């Protein structure tokens, strides 16, 4: 669970068993909160590479 | 007492609280049914120190009382305090307490990243970023205040930005590792 | 008590000189020059005064202490206060260690973090033994939000309710 | 009695003890708010 690692906010996997993740396209793995707290931030970039 | 539920009431009882609250229950834990004269002889306490320590076991809904109305051997109304570990209330207290500490957290850090990021360093003023195309000055390409033209730089170093989040962020992981050995005997 | 309290002053006070056995009543009376005082005051505090206490203790001719009933040891004040602890006795308070024990100060400060001390409101300390089988502690800040949770104008059953709601 | 409001339960079935204890000002706080809209209308209040 914690052990894949965690893009933005990094503390949200500690805090709540039951947590929404998500995935996309390019091939990644993000939570709900990296969602909301990305989109306010910037928007929809892949954190390793450019994957719109 | 289950092996579970003694060594979950002594890790509360020796972190949380303080050292007098601590050695008031340990007599709890190998003896249930206690005197009101018993814990008072043994510990070697007083009157009124011995009864502000009971008053905030038994405020925080962890332990009751059972009174008793007899007579003695003198014919007089003897009443006895009974205070045992009451185990039918404790168990969602603590569990009440771990909701209201982990909101604590996020509410303090969701409540600080949302503020002001722009502070005259001369005049003291703490400005927004929705006065940014009033406050620019073409002539320089830098920013500018209200009522004289000084340099304006950040908003004192302090609250969780786009690099000192992190440090704030990790703060709350650090209560896993220090509560695993509480929180997993009790799941 | 004036005469109890005389005789119970003098036997502790000359054991702790460098004499380490019992005493009776005749050799008060001689060494503290003590002998006229009559002879119907003499055998009026043998069979009644030294009778009545209750903490006495008769070996057979000659009279033990009553602070004390423990020989003198260099381990002895962890293996004492270890026995209220397994088996639920109670005690001992600070002024019972210091008249005991001459200089108590070295010994505690020699164990390091193995007794607690309470502070009491009559300036007293009480030695109890600090068990190292269950050890937790956290910061200061910690303790500020754990007593921050208002518990105590609440409910039994209202607590379930908000438990049942997030859904722990 | 003054500025300090008591209470004195009296309950013969099962706790026939005279409770008497003082009225702590956060125990009325948390009863007002779970009084919805079609409650405040009995009182003679409005939430608005
Ligand atoms: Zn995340
Ligand atoms: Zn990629
Ligand atoms: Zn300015």
């Amino acid at each position: 669970m914690d052990d894949q690692g965690c893009p933005r906010c990094k503390t949200t996997k500690y805090r709540n068993p039951s947590l929404k993740l998500m995935v996309n396209v390019c091939g990644h793995t993000l939570c709900e909160s990296c969602v909301d707290l990305l989109f306010v931030r910037g928007a929809g970039n892949c954190p390793e590479c450019g994957t719109p | 007492v289950p092996a579970a539920l003694k060594r979950l009431a002594k890790y509360v009882i020796r972190g949380f609280y303080g050292i007098e609250h601590a050695l008031a229950l340990d007599i709890l834990i190998r003896n249930s049914c206690v005197k009101e004269e018993d814990m008072l002889e043994l510990l070697k306490f007083d009157r009124k120190q011995l009864r502000s320590v009971l008053n905030n076991l038994k405020g925080d809904k962890f332990i009751k009382c059972r009174m008793r109305v007899e007579t003695a051997a003198d014919g007089k109304t003897t009443r006895h305090n009974y205070y045992f570990i009451n185990y039918r209330t404790l168990v969602n207290v603590v569990k009440y307490k771990l909701d209201h500490m982990r909101r604590r957290i996020e509410t303090d850090e969701r409540d600080s990243t949302n503020r002001a990021s722009f502070k005259c360093p001369v005049c003291s003023s703490t400005f927004t970023d929705l006065e940014a195309n009033q406050l620019f000055d073409p002539m320089t390409g830098t920013f500018r205040c209200t009522f004289c033209h000084t340099e304006v730089e950040e908003d004192e170093s302090a609250m969780p930005k786009k690099d000192a989040r992190t440090l704030l962020a990790r703060f709350n992981e650090q209560i896993e590792p220090i509560y695993a050995l509480l929180r997993e005997t009790e799941d | 008590f004036g005469v109890l309290a005389k005789i119970v002053n003098y036997m502790k006070t000359r054991h702790q000189r460098g004499d380490t056995h019992p005493l009776t009543l005749d050799e008060i009376l001689d060494e503290t020059q003590h002998l006229d005082i009559g002879l119907k005051q003499k055998q009026w505090l043998m069979t009644e005064a030294l009778v009545n206490n209750p903490k006495i203790e008769v070996i057979d001719g000659k009279y033990a202490f009553k602070p004390k009933y423990n020989v003198r040891d260099k381990k002895a004040l962890l293996r004492l206060l270890d026995q209220h602890d397994q088996r639920g006795l109670g005690g001992i308070l600070l002024e019972d260690i210091e008249e005991a024990l001459p200089n108590s100060q070295k010994a505690v400060k020699a164990l390091g973090d193995q007794i607690l001390f309470v502070n009491r409101p009559d300036k007293k300390k009480i030695l109890f033994f600090n068990d190292k089988s269950c050890q937790f502690s956290v910061d200061e800040e910690f303790q500020k939000l754990w007593r921050s949770v208002t518990v105590d104008s609440m409910d039994e059953e209202k607590i379930e309710e908000y438990l049942k709601r997030q859904g722990i | 009695s003054g500025l300090e409001l008591y209470a004195e339960w009296k309950h013969v079935n099962e706790d026939s003890q005279e409770k008497k204890i003082l009225l702590s000002p956060e125990r009325v706080h948390e009863i007002f708010k779970r009084i919805s809209d079609e409650e405040c209308f009995v009182l003679g209040m409005e939430p608005r």
